[PDB]
């Protein structure tokens, strides 16, 4: 069965090496989640990308989707 | 006999091209704390057989409803150019004593460009012909200062004879006396050839891809022998020759290693980057020099004999 | 006539490669002019490369004229041609003709 | 506390100036790179000898799955679905009976080997360490069927594997 | 007795951290001069 | 003349194995474990394994990650571009098989849905060994062919 | 130093029974370098270490040329190191087989095969489980 969860909601956070990255985790009582919610850091990175290279060449692009360290595993979830 | 010749030269520059394929892998490995090709062979001697066999029976794709008549024309253009720069170059002998063996390799370097343009067409794709005209606008702007560098060197020379080359450096390498024009002569040669730091074109298949290869690294020799004469010249003993040619091959590979080495060692330029590289850093010093060249031997008394 | 051979010889042999490897078997027997969006930087480019090469087609007779008796003439020439080049330099730019932004 | 990474003004004498003109000119940072990477030529490579020589191992690796047996003989699965029940994939797949001689036995013990996410969770539940994941991690096949494991592959993965599994159990039981 | 991965009694070595990246070479005046004593010994 | 075509295979079969360029899919998680099989510990190019190959010269496809639906009709265009012979490598439980999210809408439950596979690497993800031991079990594979005694007896 | 490298170069060459000794696991194995022998397997796998070597080349084996009737001169697989010597060539224990031996099972395999994919001994799956509902099988005789 799992152990069970008291009901509540919860948004926790750490400083991951890729930025703020946090759960809002639902529990229903039950020893399964009700919803849970992933925030991955790179996710407002890229949506970003479009204000970071403006004014910028083709080249630069790449550059500035490195320094925002993007793994899409958890952009896409 | 002079048939004789010129397949002395032809097969050993395909060889020699095809074991550099080795080398850089290898140079490249240890740089990087591996190893590289070491299981084709003792030491990855077989590799590049085994690379030039595979590529050669590969399934020979073609873009299809193209101008084909340049999809096939591009790669003749480049190994044939490519060869033909060869057949002055003095080891100490030319193939092909050409009194202006240096403007012959000028012209002929500078029709290069055509089987970039042609193979862009080639390609039926709009974005392959805007990469293949950017490189062609990369080539022909280091053209620029190839040539105005050449002249420079040429002027205490005195000739276009490569093989006077030889006898201008007797006494001492024109690398002391023109290490800044030495510098952007050699900078211009990785531009040229679009060695990394200026490998853009990397920021055809089969065997129509391994003749494009080949070309290249067939040019890639090619001008670090012109360094190793132009700046680095070998004495020559004309009662033995080979001495000159061990020392000036010797000389050769160094610099075509240090071709490997610039490449493990740096990130990539931007376009513009490289193109204001050019205009506005090399061609401002190379015309200065020039004219400090032009001026030199005619102020220090030391104009060199026309013959 | 050898460097007719030397030629005839190189692109010869780079005709035949470029041949065998379209022609070598395979094993199978079943069935097989606008403007383009490229910026006028890059004409001006290759416009200012010609202009450019053929102030270098002036130069390059710089080896036998310094061998002339009137060399007070050739030398004021010499820097004369070259100095253009300089100024036509600075004219492309100050007038944003090397920029690519 | 912090720190900053990049908040520093240049001198601006004409020996720091002339400092930085040199650099400009001679590229004397790009020939100190230069020196790193020849540094490097001349150092032994790192690269071991594959397959004649392997990468390091501890015996907590996560491999290859075998149904064990006690000293007798006898199978140590008694059925009791405590290892399909956690496995996050749903990889194990169990049907049972009594045996002959009245055992609680599988009839199947299925291990889809490409839904299994390789997580060691059956080996955690399992009460009697039937289903282990073992040492060996050179299985890769030549179709996808072939990694579709019934309980006949897994307890000859165990009668072949044997002899290590219990050694690296013997070293990590005290862990758990 | 208890018996678990634990550090040395007194604790390990110091560790570094902090970027290290000595400084080499001539100053820009002695790197002009040996190119430019260069530049004539050659043109001599 | 059968002693001239068994030698003739395996000069071709030797020179293909041993020239092995992959296009690697580096769709996921699986896709660092392929770039430890590249770094200095294993060393892939010194098998003849170039780092990256461009699709139009590459001769194996490795499909290292999950394949989403999204994803799936761009995988079958650049294989159908690889030259030919051309071989597909999938690595790892998602690209085998689905793996942890074979339930899911919109992942393909194995990458061999889209592209025929030659080797399959289990693991989630297998490490670079045994990623390793797939390619090198990928060269035996192409040493047993027999394209041309095959053809000399239609 | 450079005739103490050569030394031990020539050294190679000797220490692993001479030229043709040498070249043979040259091409076998791609590496000359000789170690001490720890042991050898009943299936012919040979067993070396030098801990002067970095960690992870310490430990090597040669692999047999047969095994289980399959000519393995140039055909060697990861697979072939029998579960014994598994542990000890990845590290797993210090101990190798010939001084700390495995339990002896009656039902452990006798004899160690590699990976069979590809080949007639490749596992083919199939359900272990005997069929569910029985078929109602009418009379042979005759009477409608
Ligand atoms: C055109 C002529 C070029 C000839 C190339 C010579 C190839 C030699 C060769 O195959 O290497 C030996 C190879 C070495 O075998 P190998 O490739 O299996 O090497 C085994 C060793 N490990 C495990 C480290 C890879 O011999 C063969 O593979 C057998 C086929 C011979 C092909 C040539 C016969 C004609
Ligand atoms: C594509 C390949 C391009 C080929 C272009 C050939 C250009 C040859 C010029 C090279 C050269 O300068 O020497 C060759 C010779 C002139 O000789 P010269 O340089 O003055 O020195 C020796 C004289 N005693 O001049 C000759 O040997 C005469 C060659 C005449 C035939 C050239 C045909 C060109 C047609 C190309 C299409
Ligand atoms: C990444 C950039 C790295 C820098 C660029 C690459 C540098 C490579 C430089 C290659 C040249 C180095 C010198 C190679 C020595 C070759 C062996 C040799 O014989 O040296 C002889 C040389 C003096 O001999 P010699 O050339 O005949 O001098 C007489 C003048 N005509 O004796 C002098 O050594
Ligand atoms: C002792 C002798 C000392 C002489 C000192 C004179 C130095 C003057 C340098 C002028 C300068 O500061 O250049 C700055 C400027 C580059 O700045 P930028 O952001 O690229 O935009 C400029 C647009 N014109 O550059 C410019 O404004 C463009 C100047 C024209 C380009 C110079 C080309 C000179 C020709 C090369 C050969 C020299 C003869
Ligand atoms: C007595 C009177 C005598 C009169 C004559 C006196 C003349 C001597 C004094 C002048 C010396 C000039 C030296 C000429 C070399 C070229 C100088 C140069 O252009 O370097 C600067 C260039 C651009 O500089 P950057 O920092 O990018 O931007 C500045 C613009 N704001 O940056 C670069 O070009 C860097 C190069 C990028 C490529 C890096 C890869 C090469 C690194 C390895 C180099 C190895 C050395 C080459 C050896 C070749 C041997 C043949
Ligand atoms: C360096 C010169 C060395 C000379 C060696 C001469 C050996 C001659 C033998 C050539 C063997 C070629 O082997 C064959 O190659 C072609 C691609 O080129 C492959 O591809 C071919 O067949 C497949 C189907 O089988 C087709 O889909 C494909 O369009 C077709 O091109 C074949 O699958 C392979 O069987
Ligand atoms: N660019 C890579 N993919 N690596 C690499 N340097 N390959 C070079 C392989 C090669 C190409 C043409 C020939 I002719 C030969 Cl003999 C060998
Ligand atoms: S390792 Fe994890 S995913 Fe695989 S069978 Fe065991 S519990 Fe299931
Ligand atoms: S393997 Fe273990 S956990 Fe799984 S059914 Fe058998 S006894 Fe239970
Ligand atoms: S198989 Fe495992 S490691 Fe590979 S992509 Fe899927 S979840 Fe990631």
């Amino acid at each position: 069965e799992g152990y069970q969860v008291p009901p509540g909601a919860t948004y926790t956070a750490i400083e991951a090496p890729k930025g703020e990255f946090g759960v809002y985790l639902v529990s229903d009582g039950s020893s399964r989640p009700y919803r849970c919610k992933i925030k991955a850091p790179g996710f407002a990175h890229l949506a970003g990308l479009d204000k970071m290279s403006k004014g910028h060449m083709l080249a630069d692009v790449v550059a500035i989707i490195g320094t925002q360290d993007i793994v899409f595993g958890e952009v896409d979830r | 006999m002079f048939m004789i010749n010129i397949l002395m030269l032809i097969i050993p520059i395909l060889l020699a091209v095809a074991f550099l394929t080795l080398v850089e892998r290898k140079v490249l490995g240890y740089m990087q704390l591996r190893k590289g090709p070491n299981v084709v062979g003792p030491y990855g001697l077989l590799q590049p057989i085994a690379d030039a066999i595979k590529l050669f029976i590969k399934e020979p794709l073609r873009p299809a409803t193209s101008s084909a008549s340049m999809f096939i024309l591009a790669p003749i253009m480049a190994l044939g150019l490519a060869l033909t720069m060869w057949i002055p170059l003095p080891m100490p002998y030319p193939l092909i004593n050409m009194n202006l063996g240096v403007l012959f390799m000028l012209a002929m370097s500078s029709l290069a460009v055509y089987s970039i343009l042609w193979s862009g067409w080639a390609s039926n794709s709009k974005y392959a012909l805007i990469g293949a005209l950017r490189a062609v606008a990369q080539t022909i702007s280091y053209e620029v200062t190839l040539a105005i560098i050449l002249l420079s060197v040429l002027l205490m020379s005195g000739s276009f004879t490569l093989s006077t080359l030889i006898t201008t450096q007797e006494q001492m390498w024109l690398i002391l006396p023109a290490w800044p024009l030495a510098m952007m002569w050699f900078i211009s040669t990785l531009a040229e050839t679009n060695r990394a730091p200026f490998d853009l074109t990397e920021g055809y298949a089969a065997g129509p891809f391994a003749l494009f290869f080949m070309a290249e690294y067939a040019n890639i020799i090619m001008m670090n022998i012109f360094t190793a004469i132009l700046f680095l010249g070998t004495s020559h003993n004309p009662h033995m020759p080979e001495l000159y040619t061990i020392n000036f091959t010797i000389k050769s590979l160094l610099l075509t290693m240090s071709f490997l080495w610039i490449r493990a060692s740096y990130p990539r330029f931007r376009y513009d980057q490289l193109m204001h590289l050019l205009w506005k850093n090399f061609l401002p010093l190379t015309l200065a020099l020039c004219m400090w060249h032009v001026s030199l031997p005619i102020l220090t008394s030391g104009i060199p004999p026309q013959t | 006539m050898n460097l007719m051979l030397a030629l005839l010889t190189n692109f010869t042999l780079a005709t035949l490669l470029v041949i065998i490897a379209f022609w070598l078997p395979q094993l199978n027997v079943y069935s097989e002019s606008a403007r383009l969006p490229f910026s006028m930087k890059f004409f001006l480019v290759a416009i200012t490369f010609l202009l450019f090469d053929l102030e270098i087609a002036l130069l390059l007779p710089l080896p036998w004229a310094s061998q002339t008796a009137n060399l007070n003439t050739m030398l004021t020439m010499a820097l004369f041609l070259i100095i253009l080049l300089a100024v036509s330099l600075a004219y492309e730019w100050t007038q944003k003709g090397l920029e690519w932004t | 506390t912090y720190k900053y990474v990049n908040l520093r003004e240049p001198s601006m004498d004409m020996k720091s100036v002339t400092d930085r003109a040199a650099q400009t000119l001679l590229w004397t940072e790009l020939i100190r790179g230069l020196g790193m990477t020849l540094s490097y030529l001349f150092r032994e490579p790192a690269t071991i000898n594959y397959p004649f020589e392997k990468g390091p191992l501890s015996p907590r690796f996560r491999g290859e799955h075998a149904l064990r047996r006690y000293p007798s003989g006898e199978e140590r699965c008694i059925a009791c679905k405590l290892c399909e029940a956690v496995c996050p994939a749903q990889a194990i797949t169990i049907e049972a009976e009594p045996r002959a001689d009245g055992s609680r036995r599988t009839t199947r013990y299925d291990i889809d080997m490409t839904k299994c996410i390789y997580c060691g969770f059956c080996q955690e539940a399992c009460p009697v360490d039937a289903i282990v994941e073992g040492p060996n991690f050179e299985f890769s096949t030549e179709t996808h069927e072939e990694l579709l494991y019934n309980k006949e592959k897994l307890l000859n993965n165990g009668d072949k594997w044997e002899a290590e599994i219990a050694a690296n159990i013997q070293a990590d039981y005290l862990y758990r | 007795k208890v018996k678990q991965d634990m550090p040395p009694v007194g604790g390990y070595g110091p560790i570094d951290y902090k970027r290290n990246l000595p400084r080499r070479g001539l100053s820009g005046y002695s790197m002009f001069a040996v190119g430019i004593g260069a530049l004539l010994f050659g043109y001599w | 003349g059968e002693y001239v075509v068994a030698k003739l295979d395996d000069l071709i079969n030797w020179a293909r194995r041993s020239s092995l360029w992959p296009m690697t899919f580096g769709l996921a998680c699986c896709a660092v474990e392929m770039m430890h099989m590249a770094a200095p510990r294993y060393d892939m190019d010194r098998f003849g394994v170039v780092f990256r190959a461009s699709p139009r010269q590459s001769d194996v496809m490795i499909v290292a990650g999950t394949l989403t639906n999204k994803m799936a009709p761009a995988l079958r265009k650049v294989y159908d571009q690889m030259p030919e012979p051309r071989y597909v490598v999938s690595m790892g439980s998602c690209a085998n098989g689905g793996g942890y999210y074979h339930y899911s809408y919109s992942v393909v439950r194995g990458c061999d849905r889209i592209v025929p596979v030659d080797i399959y690497v289990p693991g989630c993800p297998p490490t670079a060994e045994a990623l390793l031991y797939g390619i090198l079990q990928l060269q035996k594979k192409i040493k047993r062919e027999k394209r041309l005694r095959i053809w000399y007896r239609r | 130093e450079l005739l103490q490298v050569l030394k031990r170069g020539l050294q190679q060459v000797s220490g692993h029974g001479g030229l043709r000794g040498y070249l043979r696991v040259l091409f076998r194995a791609n590496d000359v370098r000789v170690g001490t022998l720890v042991g050898e397997d009943k299936y012919g796998n040979k067993y070396y270490e030098d801990n002067k070597q970095f960690f992870g080349r310490h430990r090597w084996v040669i692999y047999t040329t047969e095994m289980n009737g399959k000519n393995t001169f140039w055909d060697v697989d990861g697979s072939m190191v029998p579960p014994e010597w598994h542990r000890w060539l990845h590290c797993m224990t210090d101990d190798p087989p010939t001084v700390k031996p495995p339990t002896a099972r009656k039902f452990i395999w006798t004899n160690h095969k590699f990976n069979l994919s590809g080949t007639p001994q490749q596992y083919v799956p199939y359900s272990t489980t005997r069929k569910k509902i029985q078929e109602w099988v009418p009379p042979s005789t005759p009477y409608k």
